[PDB]
RNA sequence: AAGCGUUCAUAGCGACAUUGCUUUUUGAUUCUUCGAUGUCGGCUCUUCCUAUCAUACCGAAGCAGAAUUCGGUAAGCGUUGGAUUGUUCACCCACUAAUAGGGAACGUGAGCUGGGUUUAGACCGUCGUGAGACAGGUUAGUUUUACCCUACUGAUGAAUGUUACCGCAAUAGUAAUUGAACUUAGUACGAGAGGAACAGUUCAUUCGGAUAAUUGGUUUUUGCGGCUGUCUGAUCAGGCAUUGCCGCGAAGCUACCAUCCGCUGGAUUAUGGCUGAACGCCUCUAAGUCAGAAUCCAUGCUAGAACGCGGUGAUUUCUU
RNA sequence: CCAAAUGCCUCGUCAUCUAAUUAGUGACGCGCAUGAAUGGAUUAACGAGAUUCCCACUGUCCCUAUCUACUAUCUAGCGA
RNA sequence: GCCAUGGAAGUCGGAAUCCGCUAAGGAGUGUGUAACAACUCACCGGCCGAAUGAACUAGCCCUGAAAAUGGAUGGCGCUC
RNA sequence: AGCCAGAGGAAACUCUGGUGGAGGCUCGUAGCGGUUCUGACGUGCAAAUCGAUCGUCGAAUUUGGGUAUAGGGGCGAAAG
């Protein structure tokens, strides 16, 4: 017989299987549609999520009852040192799908990306790309042969970048290598753009800008094996329930004589690839720019790092992106920021954000001071020596 | 920007921080964090809590 | 909430489910308001309809004048005591749970309000704002 | 289709008759099960049907507007909180867009519960000489086992010359939903009473995926402070009180108790059209063809075939 | 004395209790089928008896989160 | 044409439906008008030029034709 | 209960403060039970246990030993 009481399903069937991700760097499964009139730019960037903080700004949207008033919003800051372009991959079109036809690498690879090709770096002879580097030796004719194939064929062109994780307070020592599609220009311009940027960095201000919607692509935070109450949001059973109450009472009817794929069952929670869209950029900050955290309204010569540092990450000494709200994944986690796949004109987009204040009070407690000079002025001179 | 003052501890209240309390006599109170809010709810005297600003001037410390 | 409201209300944290008894803030005669229903409340299995500041509710009178008792009348919540966040980042709350008796059209049955009134309730109900004194 | 519907069979109905469908009623049968298929209801959870309550797009009206009624495609997406009752059923209160009907061994007891029925105790009423009977009422009454196989949820993994990195995408899943308020606009419509809709904006309901700047919750941070009783001769400093207790309490986890985020292209159904014959006229239809739904397929999102595939790096001697 | 632990019809009728009551209480009584030591009516006190309502109180619930110990987990031995 | 209708003069409602002209013209088929009217039809020709209308009869096809795990002319598929 | 002192009153008589320590009284240990969780366990620690919560706790109390009653028999504050 019927349920006797209708209710919506628990959990989303399109986010299955709730299994661990294949890689800790979530892959980009779609790039924006290419219009070849614009110059050759990157379609996404790589970053390390540093943490979250607080802003104040004036809302600019008529109709709202907080129009022209100071609203408080949560932002997340991601550490984005420039990516080093070290390769290019041509993709031919085929009645089975895109297919890499060939790849060309820069003649010099840093050790931070050479480490990516090693499981045991410290024992090896470090032989990676040593014979390939002799293809530029005489005059680089063989390299020019491969680049010409990408120009002739390869209707889709993607570039290879690796992070400068040395300039980051991670213990990792090993950079993250990824493919980023090149939009703008035709195939020849895309190949020429890749060739001219070999061994050269690409700043985040050239691919991103303030007030535009970008998407986050990261693996979420792992939680291990989890029961059905916190994995699917199913009702806890009554207190009187014998042999367990954090369960699903009926896991199926008699017929079909099987457990269904759509029944909530215990398993892995978190560490799933997720792609969240429509994160407005609130600030594109710069590394060699003291007063990162200052705005037009603060003028306090302070960076974006909270007082005492970002908890579990460190200080931000490089450039950064600062998007509204929360993105998937935790601190220290490699995140891919991608430009919007469609043009958003919501009026929640298209609106210019001017920050009025950035929080730098410590996130290691109830931080009550924005800067050490502010703490010194309020609290006075202490017993601790100078 | 409007940086408030703790009604119990004389602390700077930056936007977003702590809790505002409206009493039955319609008197506003502002607490920077739940340490000061809880002490207010327990009816502790701010003049006898050694780290509050009200205590510090009552005993003329750091003059 | 419902009909009679002069505009929209940004979401306030719900703290007053059905079966809650809140104070009566007006001079209509009632001393408490027993919430039986929330106007404009959704349907979810086993979820209690819950009210917030400035919500029209349907309530009975348990303690008060006999002519107001044993009847369902509408009411507007004016104090919440459950902490809630405004869009300027401040988390605030009152001491108690207070409401005023209203009609479905939204105008107030009493002529005065005892105590502070939430700003969200005053903005959404002009007749509560008229009879209110201090607001937050 | 005799009549009803001011006139008017067929807007909406519809007598006298008559043709069916269904297996959510109850009968009827006794084919299976009596070396036992756990038995009512409720809770929990998933999925399916459509005979559609709502929501999308429509057609019709005894459709002026408004609100309704009939009907089409359509099950994509929802269909509630309570008083009484064990109740299925019922009844009322109230919210809501709506509170549609069903199925899945009358779904679901090694998932629960055990209020009922249906052991043994006991009381009443009626019946019986009696022992006792009552699909009459009342009260008390042990709810056992998974570690096997499959299924499902997650997790490894031999073989591919080795190893590493970067990728494609067959297939499978798929998700968003509904309302209010302002404006339109007291406008169209209407004699008035009343009173819309499209576009625009601001919010909200329900669901989902995350996240932890803030706020709240949690506290073996036994971190700090305090308090009781006892022990270490006192002090200092501690032990014990099965985490002694109290207040605060970072980190971590976490809440519609917090915040953020939840895409746009094509092809279509009903229907309305174009051109246009059959039928020298007409006609959305026969050949062609336009628009067009909460539909479908893609864009997008998740997984990645551990017997689908591509590109790229390095590939072992002073080593039987 | 009563729709009672006894009334089928029956969720009897009225009142009260609630927003709403097959429950509770108070009334009515041709009562299928109440009733006088097969004891009737009442009754202070008592009851791990049955039942209803109210205050207090709370994770029973809205709506679930978190912590601890012992398991479960993996390992050595043992081994149904 | 008669009533009747503020108003119906073939077309609310009743009621009749005579012959003079005639190749044809019914006080009437409808659109209709406040009402005639006007227009249209029945009918007639200086205009075409091959069959057409009504009633039915039954072959196949279609509508009637709604169920619950995904599924069954045995399967694939099949349209002179 | 009994007893002592005191107060009021015309008489009957009434009242107060102490003392005393009764009761198949009562709160509650040991003990004796075994209400509820319908908790744990439920191939157990256990063919009836464990934990909390409970009843009773100076007598119709609890209990050792001795003794009597034996199967259509016993014994039963009565449940076959
Ligand atoms: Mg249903
Ligand atoms: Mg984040
Ligand atoms: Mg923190
Ligand atoms: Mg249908
Ligand atoms: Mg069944
Ligand atoms: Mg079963
Ligand atoms: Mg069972
Ligand atoms: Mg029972
Ligand atoms: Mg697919
Ligand atoms: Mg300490
Ligand atoms: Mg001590
Ligand atoms: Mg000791
Ligand atoms: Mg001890
Ligand atoms: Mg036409
Ligand atoms: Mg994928
Ligand atoms: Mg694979
Ligand atoms: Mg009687
Ligand atoms: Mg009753
Ligand atoms: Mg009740
Ligand atoms: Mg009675
Ligand atoms: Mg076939
Ligand atoms: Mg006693
Ligand atoms: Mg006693
Ligand atoms: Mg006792
Ligand atoms: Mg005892
Ligand atoms: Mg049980
Ligand atoms: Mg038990
Ligand atoms: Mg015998
Ligand atoms: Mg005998």
């Amino acid at each position: 017989s019927h349920r006797k009481y209708e209710a919506p399903r628990h959990g989303h069937l399109g986010f299955l299987p709730r299994k661990r991700a294949a890689s800790i760097r979530a892959r980009v499964k779609a790039f924006p549609k290419d219009d070849r009139s614009k110059p050759v730019a990157l379609t996404s960037f790589l970053g390390y999520k540093a943490g979250m903080t607080t802003i104040v700004r004036d809302l600019d949207r008529p109709g709202s009852k907080f129009h022209k008033r100071e609203v408080v919003e949560a932002v997340t800051v991601v550490d984005t040192p420039p990516v080093v372009v070290v390769g290019v991959v041509g993709y031919v079109e085929t009645p089975r799908g895109l297919r890499s036809l060939t790849t060309v690498w820069a003649e010099h690879l840093s050790d931070e990306v050479k480490r990516r090709f090693y499981k045991n770096w410290y024992k090896s002879k470090k032989k990676a790309f040593t014979k390939y580097s002799a293809k530029y030796a005489q005059d680089g004719a063989g390299i020019e042969r491969e680049l010409a194939r990408i120009k002739k064929y390869a209707s889709v062109v993607r570039v290879l970048v690796h992070t400068q994780i040395r300039k980051t307070p991670l213990a990792q020592k090993k950079a993250h290598l990824a493919e980023i599609q090149l939009n703008g220009g035709s195939i020849s311009e895309k190949v020429d753009w890749a060739r001219e940027h070999f061994e050269k960095t690409v700043a985040v201000d050239s691919v991103f800008e303030q007030n535009e919607m970008i998407d986050a692509i990261a693996v979420t935070k792992g939680h291990g094996f989890e029961g059905v109450t916190h994995r699917w949001g199913t009702k806890k059973l009554p207190r009187k329930t014998h042999r367990g109450l954090r369960k699903v009472a009926c896991i199926g009817a008699w017929h079909p004589a099987h457990v269904m794929w759509s029944v909530a069952r215990a398993g892995q929670r978190g560490y799933h690839s997720r792609t969240s869209i429509n994160h407005k950029i609130y600030r594109v900050g710069k590394g060699d720019d003291e007063a990162n955290g200052a705005t037009s309204f603060d003028r306090t010569k302070k960076t974006i790092t909270p007082m005492g540092g970002f908890v579990h990450y460190g200080e931000i000494k490089n450039d950064f992106i600062m998007v509204k709200g929360c993105i998937p994944g935790n601190r220290k986690r490699i995140v891919t920021l991608r430009k919007s796949l469609y043009t958003n004109t919501s009026r929640k987009a298209l609106e210019e954000v001017s920050l009025k204040w950035i929080d730098t009070a410590s996130k290691f407690g109830k931080g009550r001071f924005q800067t050490p000079a502010e703490k010194h002025a309020f609290m006075g001179t202490l017993k601790k020596d100078l | 920007m409007k940086v408030e003052i703790d009604s119990f501890s004389g602390a700077k209240i930056y936007p977003g921080r702590g809790t505002l309390f409206v009493r039955g006599d319609s008197k506003i109170f502002r607490f920077q964090n739940s340490k000061s809010a809880s002490l207010f709810k327990q009816r502790k005297n701010p003049r006898r809590i050694a780290w509050t600003v009200l205590f510090r001037k009552h005993h003329k410390k750091g003059i | 909430s419902g009909n009679g409201a002069q505009g929209t209300k940004f979401r306030i944290s719900l703290g007053l489910p059905v079966g809650a008894i809140m104070n009566c803030a007006d001079n209509s005669g009632a001393r408490n308001l027993y919430i039986i229903a929330v106007k404009g409340s959704g349907s979810r299995l086993n979820r209690l309809p819950a009210a917030s500041l400035g919500d029209m509710v349907m309530a009975t009178v348990k303690k008060g004048k006999p002519e107001l008792r044993k009847k369902v009348m509408p009411a507007i919540v004016v104090r919440q005591a459950k902490s809630w966040r405004r869009r300027d980042g401040v988390f605030l709350y009152f001491e108690d749970n207070a409401g005023v008796i209203a009609n479905p059209k939204g105008e107030m049955k009493g002529s005065a309000i005892t105590g502070p009134v939430g700003k969200e309730c005053a903005d959404l109900w002009p007749r509560v704002a008229s009879n209110s004194g201090v607001v937050v």
